[PDB]
């Protein structure tokens, strides 16, 4: 049994990791290939416990990681792409 | 298969000056062009891509630009070093594409060439043959007049010269003269001799040796 | 230091079959793909198709779909080719060359090459090169001669490389009688001449010939 | 710069901490308010890097915490609610 | 050990205020409501309403919205009842009992209560309690009378709790005069009342009596 | 606001004999319904709830059944500690309501009581008035009658008498009697006793004390 105290901590709004898609991040990016095909982003999630507040990001920033790229019939390697992440959250009025 | 057209073939300029290397597509290949540089002996090597980002570790004086059909290629001060073949490369649709490239040559002060001449070796000798040898050592121009003589006959028909690549440092050009006979047809000569003839040169030099000595 | 070394070239025979291996090192072979690209003797570049290191697909050029054949061994990092029914016309310095890293877009241009290898598809037979001495007698000039030899190309060194200064080995020239020959300069001053050994270390590497000769006033 | 083999094992299928909502996972909870209304769970995520997989559970557990419910009007207090986990996921054909 | 503690209970004129509280303790005083039930003198139970201790959110039984009024301290752990416009109806014994901890599912029961306070509604004057012994003279009983008194109750215990068996205290009866009066008794065996001291301890809260009286043979 | 009607009222039953309570509710209130025990000066205390849910640390001889507009407690055999007052409660609509309660009482064997009487104190006369008391201890069953005597005249219509509640151990009941007299009226007599009449005295008990001695 976790403790009603314990619950109630780790679900109220903060930055936790999410596994977020590559192309809907970047939709014009039509003709490749990903691998991997998502990344594990630091975003806004959690509960305000109130119908009129909600969790939204305060603070921002990127973060840059080796991703690889297949264009078939052309090419493929492996290079720098930049994403955004949530550093700090915030239960404010909708 | 997209056809790349650069031009000009060939090109001299001197030490300082800007030179530019032109190409054209078939047809249009929007921003997807890279430009290599080739020197005597080894792979190409990138300078410039996506018709103008400039590579790590390439000196600023080489710039592209361009878009649809039209691409140029600018040194904007040609160093001694910069002698190479540069080629253009389309990477719009496959199969990737070249252009054919551009010989760049350095001119510079006229410098006259260091005759030198060798004689046939014993060991090759008893081997049937003899090939007697003149090396117009550090030079410019290129072109010269090596005209032999072997007892006062000038020879004609048997004789092979190997040019020098231009030298990335003097910008000088090297050349290997080889006038072959035979064992018996070589013992019958004495005085070997190479004519040196160059812009280098007011009046033509000459290297001999005298057979058996 | 990332390096790619290739190996497998030479003689072939119209007809003849021959496999060209590509050594990568100093990055993760997977994570680049790999292209082939040859040069004919004294002319322009040449796109023969590329393979993904990472699934093991190619794509040729459509003039090599019929012949020629990519394949790769990750555990070894190697990537080859394997050219079949060999014409004059294959006769070239065929060199592989990595894509690159990219940051934020894809661009496809080469970034490091191997030194290349050199095919030459004739019916000829092999033969070594015959070393003659070029004596001496400032600066003063001596060499070597490299006559004899079938195909290109040859080696020549100047004391086991400490002598590159004013060395001028020049482009094998192709005789009459169907053989190759070069010759190997290198000036230096009057006085060393005595005290100074000259030695050329020669090196025909299609029959295995590696003639170290001793160049000196006779 | 996250590397490449980092951010590929980082990504792939595997069980993460996701927030999961009360209500929905107890649909019939109509006239109920929770605190938190939502939990930490451990659920399947990630990615196959194949349009023909999916990464799905191939063992699961439950947990219990200690959730508010208030029902308006009649009552409100901390008690025990059970919910399922996901122990094991696998990259299966879709 | 979870506990509820009650205070401000006592006499109170018809048309006055009063205000009851209820400590928790032994638990998060924010994790459970607290109901308020009331039961008058010899009669049944009677819900008065309960408020969130989390929201701050009342809820009145609808013949007790008008007259009272639910609230809390959180930085107290207390819950109080505020009662206006007292009449003779409203004395009782009042409760506070907080909800359950449920499992699976939610039952409106009430587990755990407080020891109820008492809340008198009159006019009358409060007026403390005189002691008297009952003497004793096998068994021998002995005791103390507790009389004249307003308003109830009055507490009794012997030998400051040590003495529980055989102890007997008698419902207060309301004499002629308006005022109460109790006897509290307790059987001893006849041989240890020369060795064995008895005190009878009295507390009357409402005027504030406490009395500590030894009775012993005459 | 649902009513609860609870049946009976009040119940008379021996140690080792079943009990059942009747609930009836105004409208269906499904299986919302809770029981309470309640003993003498004490807070109700839950025994049963969600119609059947023994609540942790009551005995197994509690049970509940019923649903609808009818239910009922169960007590499988009644021990001496059982003496309280039932309450039933709906928790199906607000306001939540209970029944009026039962009164469970132990029927048991005749016991007579002890009777033992008290002069005033000196320190009570002092004040004016005098309290005379009479004890009966321990008895069974509830019904006894008290008579007051001074100097053999019956006393009427000046004493007062309080009863114990039933004892949770041994189901006996205790009463106390006292009759009050003016200090003046206190001393112009002598004799002062109470006679008792109970169903476990074969004759009536005198308890009796001459003032003074």
């Amino acid at each position: 049994v976790v403790k009603f105290m314990d619950v109630y901590q780790r679900s109220y709004c903060h930055p936790i990791e999410t596994l977020v898609d590559i192309f809907q991040e970047y939709p014009d990016e039509i003709e490749y290939i990903f691998k991997p095909s998502c990344v594990p982003l630091m975003r806004c999630g959690g509960c305000c416990n109130d119908e009129g507040l909600e969790c939204v990001p305060t603070e921002e920033s990127n973060i840059t990681m080796q991703i690889m790229r297949i264009k078939p019939h052309q090419g493929q390697h492996i290079g720098e792409m930049s994403f955004l992440q949530h550093n700090k959250c915030e239960c404010r009025p909708k | 298969d997209i056809q790349m057209t650069q031009s000009p073939s060939s090109l001299s300029a001197s030490v300082g000056d800007r030179v530019t290397i032109t190409c054209s597509a078939s047809q249009d290949i929007s921003n997807y062009l890279n430009w290599y540089q080739q020197k005597p002996g080894k792979a190409p090597k990138v300078l410039i891509y996506f018709t103008s980002s400039l590579h790590s570790g390439v000196p600023s004086r080489f710039s592209g630009s361009g878009s649809g059909t039209d691409f140029t290629l600018t040194i904007s001060s040609l160093q001694p070093e910069d002698f190479a073949t540069y080629y253009c490369q389309q990477y719009s649709t496959v199969p990737w594409t070249f252009g054919q490239g551009t010989k760049v040559e350095i001119k510079r002060t006229v410098a006259a060439p260091s005759v030198f001449i060798f004689p046939p070796s014993d060991e090759q000798l008893k081997s049937g043959t003899a090939s007697v040898v003149c090396l117009l050592n550090n030079f410019y121009p290129r072109e010269a007049k090596v005209q032999w003589k072997v007892d006062n006959a000038l020879q004609s028909g048997n004789s092979q010269e190997s040019v020098t690549e231009q030298d990335s440092k003097d910008s000088t050009y090297s050349l290997s003269s080889t006038l072959t006979l035979s064992k018996a047809d070589y013992e019958k000569h004495k005085v070997y001799a190479c004519e040196v003839t160059h812009q280098g040169l007011s009046s033509p030099v000459t290297k001999s040796f005298n057979r058996g000595e | 230091e990332v390096q790619l070394v290739e190996s497998g070239g030479g003689l072939v025979q119209p007809g003849g079959s021959l496999r060209l291996s590509c050594a990568a090192s100093g990055y993760t072979f997977t994570n680049y793909g790999m292209n082939w690209v040859r040069q004919a003797p004294g002319k322009g570049l040449e796109w023969v198709g590329w393979i993904n290191t990472y699934t093991g697909e190619p794509t040729y050029a459509a003039d090599f779909k019929r012949r020629f054949t990519f394949s790769l061994d990750t555990s070894k990092s190697t990537a080859y080719l394997q050219m079949n029914s060999l014409r004059a016309e294959d006769t070239a310095v065929y060199y592989c060359a990595k894509y690159p890293h990219y940051y934020g877009s894809s661009h496809w241009y080469f970034d490091v090459w191997g030194q290349g290898t050199l095919v030459t598809v004739s019916s000829a037979s092999t033969k070594g090169p015959s070393v003659f001495p070029l004596a001496p007698s400032g600066t003063a000039a001596l060499g070597c001669l490299v006559k004899d030899y079938f195909p290109e190309p040859v080696t020549v060194s100047w004391n086991s490389g400490a002598l590159t200064s004013g060395v001028h080995t020049f482009p094998a020239v192709l005789q009459s009688s169907g053989l190759y020959s070069l010759s190997s300069v290198v000036t230096v001053p009057s006085s060393s001449l005595g005290t100074q050994t000259y030695i050329c270390n020669v090196n025909h590497k299609p029959s295995n010939t590696k003639v170290d000769k001793k160049v000196e006033p006779k």
